[PDB]
């Protein structure tokens, strides 16, 4: 019921049947999923299928305005965890955050929007550190950005490879 | 395009 949006997504960007895996084409661009969480704690999954060397993804959560054509991250709109050596990026400034994820890894996503915000990145199940806190106002959608030919899936629950042990949460396909 | 076409410097 929670799935990569049809409606809302990069043209080149290729989505599954399921709607549940997406391929990066070329340059950076982004697809949102169908429904986003204003208000309370969430999470959701994502499983790197596959990332040779020359690929990369950059993932986390969008507003509705944030740039389709741009790697998430890249506005006031965003907040994204890249892959190439764990940075994390916001208004296109990148900051050293965690390592680096890749092809097997299974990151977890959380947000906290208390209405005190939060947004927590998870590395099979290791919590990696707060990235940011106090964060911009708004609806935020799990969101997804690749460069070049990788291939990324998506989990919005209710079962997760790694279930955090150290926080609550609602899976984000409790808004399905 | 690059990986960092998108970055601001530091």
């Amino acid at each position: 019921r929670v799935l990569l949006a049809l409606h809302d997504r990069a043209p080149q960007l290729k989505i599954s049947d399921d709607r549940l895996t997406v391929v990066g084409e070329k340059g950076y661009s982004m697809v949102r999923a169908s429904h986003g969480v204003r208000k309370g704690a969430w999470y959701f999954e994502i499983t790197v299928d596959e990332m040779p060397p020359d690929t990369a993804a950059r993932l986390g959560w969008s507003q509705p305005l944030g740039n389709l054509q741009a790697p998430l991250g890249y506005d006031k709109f965003s907040y994204s965890w890249r892959s190439k050596k764990g940075t994390k990026f916001h208004q296109s400034i990148g900051k050293h955050y965690s390592s680096g994820y890749g092809q097997g890894d299974v990151l977890g996503f959380y947000i906290n929007l208390p209405e005190g915000s939060e947004i927590i990145f998870y590395k099979n199940g290791v919590n990696q550190g707060v990235a940011y806190k106090d964060i911009f106002e708004g609806v935020y959608f799990p969101a997804i950005s690749l460069y070049k030919s990788c291939t990324v899936s998506i989990n919005f629950g209710p079962c997760f490879k790694y279930p955090p042990k150290d926080l609550t949460y609602r899976p984000m396909s409790d808004m399905g | 395009e690059r990986e960092s076409e998108f970055d601001i410097e530091d």
